[PDB]
């Protein structure tokens, strides 16, 4: 059965980019 | 002098001695016939340092009266005799790059010369590096700045399919950049995804979204490329 | 150089002995420009010829 | 740096540093 | 047939002997490397330009085939005005002045000028505005024909070139610039002639043709007015409301000290009616700039604070 099984096997931080662009255009 | 070369006794040191005596007196004409005769007479590994010479009195020293054709032959005729011996040759292919950009004018002319300089055919491309790199960088500066979107794209378009990829990642950048400089950014984004190479060049390619959700897109593509 | 300055500070050493004796198209556009400007001012002089009759 | 003042003989040489036939010629030669 | 053979003369040469010997021999020996460059690839322009170069001072008996050659073996297979079309036409410009400035006979000059006419396919594509301007001011030194080179072209450098032509030469270029508006800016250009040469019909007809981005252009009439002093200005101004809030700082600039004040005052009332604090504050910046007038400009401070709360 653990055969069986392992077989199996960011918009945040882009606002926050954009915010540091924006910070950085001032 | 003249006995001393019929005698095989010359040393390159003493033939340019013999070239400068006569270039000192104002028989210029005559130096050239002495790096004639003592040029076919030592290796390749010698002949380099004798054609330097050659090179330079006939095209810049002003007594000399030699036809525009006769130096562009001078200039062939060093540049297939040493690269057949594989010799490393940037300093002439320079040389000769400025000469043809002087007399002729033909811009495109001497970023051709340069990128024959890169591209050479006796060794394989590691070999000589530093130099083949060198004069690609020269090359793609010519052409950016003089010759305009035409000749760049066709040189950046063949520099990037024939240097090792661990050696490519500045000419990604610069070209990249001059993409963007022109406009229509997806032309640049296909150089800026052409970046997935290796190392951390693309890092560029991050800073390069000056040029939200296809940002937010961009990182999940880099992001996937971390671990592939 | 590699060759020259040997031989040049071999002609100074010499002096020892001397002593003890006693934008797709600019490249083209730039080569025919002075041709054109010389036809351009051929042309213009004519222009003033023409005025010239003309009054 | 040293290699500008050999003579051209001095470099002629230094370009140098089996079937029967050839073989006996070097023997004979050597004999 | 043993190329060997003569690049054994040749280092002979090089060996010995005076310099013209090895000059003709090198000319020689580049002309058959050009050749063999040029049969190889007919789109190496830069070849070309090289091999002219060496046919027109070591070869002048050879100088025209080579012409004829390069125009007819070096023609692009494309279209769209690639770089090849571009490089291309240089060679007929070359030749085109070696038969001007060297051979004087201009037959040659009209029948190539006629075949770049029919060759450059201007039909139903990109065309060469560098041959049409050529073949109409050589037609000056052939006049009254470049008419009908003009007109067979009529894409901007054209015009502009066809308009410089007629101001060197002379009147009709304004009703052609009239017939380029069809194809937007040349309109100052066209003001600044007819200004020059009439400056009432000339602002008559730039305040029809505002009749109708375009007010960065229309600001020109303003400097016809200003030259004129003239009272069309008012209606520039009054139509720069086009919102009147803006438009109210060149109100009174144009506005003596209490006209502009009266102005300023007016203007505040319509964006009241309609920002008006800020109105206000420019009328008070105004008073100052114009320094009654500081306890005006006191009085409009305390009217911005009040329309403001």
């Amino acid at each position: 059965q653990r055969a069986e099984m392992i077989n199996r096997s960011x918009x945040x931080x882009x606002x926050x980019x954009x915010x540091x662009x924006x910070x950085x255009x001032x | 002098y003249n006995t001393v070369i019929d005698l095989r006794l010359i040393t390159p040191a003493m033939a340019e001695n013999f070239a400068l005596f006569l270039q000192n007196h104002y028989e210029v004409m005559e130096s050239f016939q002495v790096y004639e005769k003592t040029i076919p007479l030592f290796p390749p590994e010698i002949q380099y340092e004798l054609w330097i010479e050659y090179l330079e009195v006939a095209t810049s020293h002003q007594l000399s009266s030699l036809s525009p054709e006769h130096i562009r032959f001078l200039f062939e005729k060093a540049l297939k005799n040493l690269c057949s011996n594989g010799i490393d040759c940037k300093t002439i292919f320079i040389a000769y790059s400025v000469f043809e950009e002087r007399i002729s004018g033909l811009i495109s002319k001497s970023i051709e010369i340069l990128r024959r300089g890169a591209v050479i055919g006796t060794v394989s491309v590691s070999t000589h590096l530093e130099s083949r790199l060198q004069l690609w960088r020269m090359c793609i500066s010519k052409a950016e700045s003089t010759l305009g979107p035409s000749v760049t794209r066709e040189l950046y378009q063949e520099c990037i399919q024939i240097l090792p990829n661990s050696k490519a990642v500045e000419f990604v950048i610069k070209f990249s950049d001059f993409e963007s400089s022109i406009g229509e950014t997806i032309r640049a984004r296909e150089i800026l995804a052409y970046g997935a190479k290796l190392t951390e060049l693309w890092d560029s390619f991050e800073i390069f979204e000056l040029k939200k959700e296809t940002y937010k897109d961009m990182l999940k593509m880099k992001k996937v490329l971390e671990s592939n | 150089p590699s060759l020259r300055d040997l031989s040049l500070e071999r002609d100074q050493e010499l002096n020892q002995l001397r002593a003890r004796i006693n934008c797709e198209t600019s490249d083209l556009k730039a080569k025919l420009a002075p041709i054109m400007e010389v036809l351009e001012k051929k042309t213009n002089e004519k222009i003033k010829g023409i005025i010239r009759k003309r009054v | 740096e040293k290699a500008f003042h050999y003579t051209v003989q001095e470099y002629d040489a230094w370009e140098r540093r089996i079937s029967y036939d050839q073989l006996a010629k070097l023997s004979y030669e050597k004999t | 047939s043993n190329q060997l053979l003569k690049a054994g003369l040749l280092d002979f040469e090089k060996q010995f002997g005076d310099i013209n010997s090895i000059e003709e021999t090198i000319s020689y020996k580049r002309k058959m490397e050009y050749e063999t460059i040029l049969s190889n690839n007919a789109y190496d322009y830069d070849t070309w330009w090289l091999y002219l170069d060496l046919i027109s001072e070591s070869f002048p008996k050879q100088i025209m085939q080579t012409f004829e050659k390069a125009i007819v073996d070096s023609r692009p297979k494309e279209l769209s005005k690639n770089v090849q079309w571009k490089r291309y036409i240089y060679l007929w410009m070359r030749y085109i002045c070696y038969v001007e400035l060297e051979l004087e006979n201009s037959l040659l000059e009209e029948e190539l000028f006629q075949r770049l006419i029919d060759d450059i396919i201007p039909h139903k594509h990109f065309t060469f505005s560098k041959i049409w301007l050529m073949y109409a001011k050589f037609l000056i030194r052939h006049v009254p024909k470049a008419r009908k080179i003009l007109g067979k072209a009529i894409k901007a450098k054209t015009f502009k070139g066809y308009i410089e032509l007629e101001v060197k030469l002379f009147d009709r270029v304004r009703k052609i610039y009239e017939k380029f508006i069809e194809f937007l800016q040349i309109w100052s250009q066209y003001g600044e002639l007819e200004e020059n040469l009439w400056d009432r019909v000339r602002g008559i007809y730039t305040i029809a043709l505002d009749e109708n981005k375009e007010a960065k252009i229309v600001l020109l009439q303003k400097y016809i007015t200003f030259e004129t002093e003239f009272e069309k200005a008012r209606k520039l101004y009054r139509r720069y409301l086009e919102q009147s809030w803006i438009e109210f700082a060149m109100y009174q600039t144009s506005t003596e000290q209490q006209l502009l004040d009266l102005a300023k005052l007016q203007s505040e009332n319509v964006d009241e009616d309609i920002e008006n604090k800020l109105e206000a504050r420019k009328v008070f910046e105004e008073a100052i700039v114009f320094f009654k007038q500081g306890r005006l400009s006191i009085l409009e401070a305390l009217k911005d604070y009040e329309e403001t709360y």
